[PDB]
């Protein structure tokens, strides 16, 4: 057995499945952390951030929403998250901060509103880092 | 009832009040079909055509037609047989067990007998 | 910014980074397919052991 | 029954078949759009449910049960038969409490077992649900109904054998205290700071109800 | 009116209505206690219309050309064509123009049922101008009576039946046309043309009747010398097909 | 419309119409119910159920029927009102408000009336 | 009397119809559609009475007044049948003034419905 099968879906698309992939980075709880052929078996909690398959030829960067990632003993990493984001032709900066500053005023509004923009304003900071 | 008596005359009443509602969803029926009868509406149903099939009585006179020997029923028994369906005291036993059948229980009897029968 | 303490489920914890990425796209590459991925209208309703029900709330 | 009574009511069930001749091609189209949302439920599905086959998580040794159903009719028999199979299981376990995910379903165990419904949901059967609403009623089974106390959590949906068949399925959904007593477990690097086990209990319970419901 | 078919002209009968001379032929045959057919009708009272349809044709070169047309009139009891007088004179004429309330209410007025109305000799008496661009004008509404049930049900409709909505829903819009107000063939090809390939389907459904209004216009100043070509030739040549097809792009684009 | 001017011919025409659909949704609003129905039908469908309501009116001569007072309702007015009605300009008041009704102010009154 | 306790019943019982035709449908029902629906099932009950059994009209007035209003929403339909000869054996017994009232006068005052209304809800509570 050579190589790691990776298996990235969604719950409206699916990506890669049982595809070999020589490395893996894929932002963890604990913190960040990358994977290769043979791994030890983890299973870290994905948290918002940003991810990257890699190949022999030049390796694609996508954007998570969080998840589970699961190591398998049999050397086949799982990727399970909601939505994803490509490089960077997908987002724009002008549509992110029109709703991002509209979240400094949520903490504004009540609080059982503000509750979810204290999560978005993280969210929204990493985007920010990904124009690179 | 001032003449069958109070309880014939409920027992009576509430055959045909069953039986009608089987007819007046029988244009339902053949369109859709049960699966979209309400849960009182298809509990109705079944134990109507319960009802309709218990009305049938073998004749002694037409014995050489069904096969089967007459069945006289007296009064007393026949309306206490239809009160304990209505009751739903046989919604278990099978439509068939009440096709032909005289006395009551000839019911309980007959489906006995479909038991031995069933492979 | 607590979650897990006065927040909501991880379900939701992802969910919200959800509607806000996809909502941090261009407005030109938004198929119809995530609009409707976004909306609903669903509300629940508590019962009590006689059949009893809560004042009908938005999800 | 005169000329007239018979030519209206003719006329009335043409009508009829037109109706329901043009509903059942309208079908095959939403049957289609939900085979997207099918198979990507189901793929996304095994992504998860990888882990607890090479981790085995059987449960050992008050319970949870809900029903997945839409809320229209005229779709044959499948408010009766999930209302028979839950009936089934409900004769073993009284006690245990429902929460039924339809208007319509409800009606159906709320004639049977009106005390065990103590919570419903209402507008899904519209179009095919995503992991947005999903995650959103599995977040108030844990806000109200506290669902992470129950020591087992039960669910029922129906799993489409064929085009002209379908079988009612249940699938258990083990819970964060479940993930510890977990046989094979140790093989799993772990760290017990990130409620690691109660974080997936949170995540678990919305995706598989996405792949009952899609 | 033979008269005028007879010395070699054309002359236009309209019988109106045809159901009320029965009634009273009727009266007549019942009074002077002749025998009583179906619905009181005496047995002659087909030989009675057939006798008076039959006298309208088409002169021969020979007799003078002459001609003479008839549009009798019927009016049935709730659509029942199968009534007695109805089925005599359908028999005889050569084509209907069935019209039903209903389709009046709607607003298509006039309410002329496509489906039913229809015409033997056909073609053979059109004008080949307007010809060429209704043979398929048929087709679409054909299919457009098929398909008419889903346009009640959601968008769910995949895209090929979804088209066919788009041109029935304007199509039949442009076949209303107000009372008194009679067009010319050379007004009615462009109005038809424009409909036929589909360069309304991007106008609005309610702007459909001031299309009609400022398309008119429009071509009476900057492309009169095209609607006079149809007018005096009656057909369409491929030139014109092109010249019409760039005046009306030109139009539903600047509109 | 050169008769009773061409307003009004308009408004009556679309009075029609919309009463036309509504038959003829009949069939759907019974088997599919109004749900199913789109965005345009249902606004649609309600103003038709309020039109059709708002066509009653209480005559003083059947006032020992209906109990309620009889009333004229001016040709200048009745225009007016439909057509406001027609705009959706009254897409909030309860369907019972048109029902036994004279002119269109009496409307507004009884929706309020009833409020309290 | 008779004509103020019912008014808009006849047309009420219209909608009742109108509301059972639809609830064929099998969809659920709203708090509006089958309130009437409860009502109007149980006035249906009520109307039903049997043969050489005339009733004045001091008995009729009484049981069209606790329908039309909605007392009887709150009770079983197979409850409606002794319910009727239960609430008369009532008023003959303790409010019997008020049968005499309207029978007399034929039409019903202010203090009349006062007393009649209490009366009603009183009956009500008992049992």
């Amino acid at each position: 057995s050579s190589g790691l099968k990776l298996q990235f879906a969604l719950p409206h698309e699916t990506l890669y499945s049982g595809s070999e992939v020589t490395q893996v980075n894929l932002p963890a709880k604990s913190g960040r952390i990358g994977v290769l052929a043979n791994h030890v078996p983890t299973v870290e909690q994905l948290l918002p951030g940003v991810v990257e398959v890699m190949e022999g030829s030049n390796s694609k960067k996508f954007f998570i929403s969080g998840g589970f990632a699961t190591v398998q003993p049999d050397s086949q990493l799982c990727v399970t998250a909601i939505e994803a984001f490509p490089l960077e032709s997908f987002s724009q900066e002008n549509i992110k901060n029109l709703l991002a500053e509209a979240k400094k005023n949520v903490s504004s509004s009540d609080a059982r509103e503000a509750a979810e923009a204290a999560i978005q304003v993280e969210v929204l900071e990493n985007l920010q880092s990904v124009l690179k | 009832a001032a003449v069958v008596g109070q309880e014939h005359y409920d027992v009576a009443s509430k055959v045909q009040e069953t039986l009608q509602t089987y007819k007046s969803l029988q244009d339902i029926i053949a369109i859709l079909g049960m699966d979209e009868l309400s849960e009182q509406d298809k509990l109705t149903v079944e134990r109507a055509r319960k009802i309709q099939r218990f009305l049938s009585q073998p004749f002694a006179v037409a014995e050489v037609f069904t096969g089967i020997p007459g069945k006289l029923v007296r009064l007393k028994d026949t309306v206490a047989s239809f009160k304990a369906v209505l009751e739903g005291k046989y919604d278990n036993i099978p439509e068939h067990a009440f096709y032909m059948v005289g006395g009551i229980e000839d019911v309980v009897a007959k489906a006995e007998k479909l038991a031995a029968e069933a492979n | 910014s607590a979650w897990r303490k006065a927040g909501i489920s991880y379900a939701a914890y992802l969910n919200v980074a959800a509607q806000a990425i996809r909502s941090s796209l261009k407005t030109e590459l938004q198929t119809a397919s995530v609009l409707n991925r976004s909306q609903t209208d669903a509300f629940y309703t508590q019962y009590k052991n006689g059949t009893a029900a809560s004042e009908p709330t938005p999800i | 029954a005169t000329l007239k009574e018979v030519e209206m009511r003719l006329k009335s069930i043409k009508n009829i078949e037109k109706i329901t001749k043009t509903m059942k091609i309208v079908a095959s189209t939403r049957l289609s759009k939900a085979e997207k949302a099918k198979i990507s439920a189901k793929k996304m599905d095994e992504a998860e449910q990888l882990f607890y086959k090479n981790a085995e998580t059987k449960n050992l040794d008050k319970e949870l049960i809900v029903a997945i159903t839409s809320d229209k009719g005229l779709c044959g028999s499948i408010h009766s038969q999930l209302a028979k199979a839950v009936r089934r299981h409900l004769n073993d376990q009284p006690n245990a409490d429902i929460v039924t995910i339809g208007d319509k379903i409800k009606m159906q165990l709320l004639r049977t077992h009106p005390n065990n419904i103590k919570l419903s949901i209402n507008g899904i059967g519209k179009d095919a649900p995503t992991f947005q609403e999903s995650a959103l009623i599995a977040d108030k089974l844990l806000s109200v109904m506290k669902a992470g106390t129950y020591p087992k959590i039960s669910i029922f949906y129906n799993d489409p054998v064929s085009s002209l068949s379908f079988e009612p399925s249940e699938k258990p959904i083990f819970n964060a205290k479940t993930i510890e007593q977990s046989p094979s477990f140790g093989k799993f690097e772990i760290d017990t700071d990130a409620n690691v086990p109660r974080d997936l209990f949170e995540y678990t319970l919305a995706n598989q109800m996405l792949t009952a419901m899609a | 009116g033979e008269w005028f078919r007879d010395n070699g002209k054309h002359a236009l009968i309209v019988y109106d209505d045809l159901s009320k001379q029965a009634v009273a032929y009727r009266q007549l045959s019942l009074l002077l206690r002749r025998p009583p057919g179906r619905e009181a009708y005496p047995g002659d009272v087909f030989y009675l219309h057939s006798r008076l349809l039959e006298r309208a044709a088409k002169l021969s070169e020979k007799e003078g050309s002459g001609s003479l047309t008839a549009l009798p009139v019927i009016e049935t009891q709730g659509g029942d064509v199968s009534a007695y007088i109805p089925t005599n004179v359908i028999s005889i004429t050569d084509g209907q123009i069935f019209l039903e309330a209903e389709l009046f209410y709607k607003g298509i007025r006039p309410a002329i049922n496509v489906g039913l109305s229809v015409s033997r000799v056909g073609s053979a008496a059109q004008v080949k101008a307007l010809k060429q661009v209704a043979g398929s004008l048929k087709l679409f509404l054909a299919q457009y009576r098929e398909v008419a049930a889903f346009a009640q049900f959601g968008s769910d409709l995949d895209a090929s039946t979804k088209q066919t909505l788009v041109r029935g829903e304007r199509l039949t819009q442009l076949l209303k046309q107000n009372q008194y107000s009679p067009l010319a063939t050379e007004e009615q090809v462009p109005l038809i043309y424009a409909g036929v390939n589909g360069h309304l389907d991007g106008i609005e459904l309610s702007r459909i009747g001031e299309f009609e209004s400022s398309f008119l216009s429009y071509l009476k100043s900057n492309h009169n010398e095209l609607l006079t070509e149809i007018r005096e030739k009656g057909e369409l040549s491929k030139e014109l097909l092109a010249s019409l097809k760039s005046a009306t792009e030109s139009f539903v684009a600047t509109f």
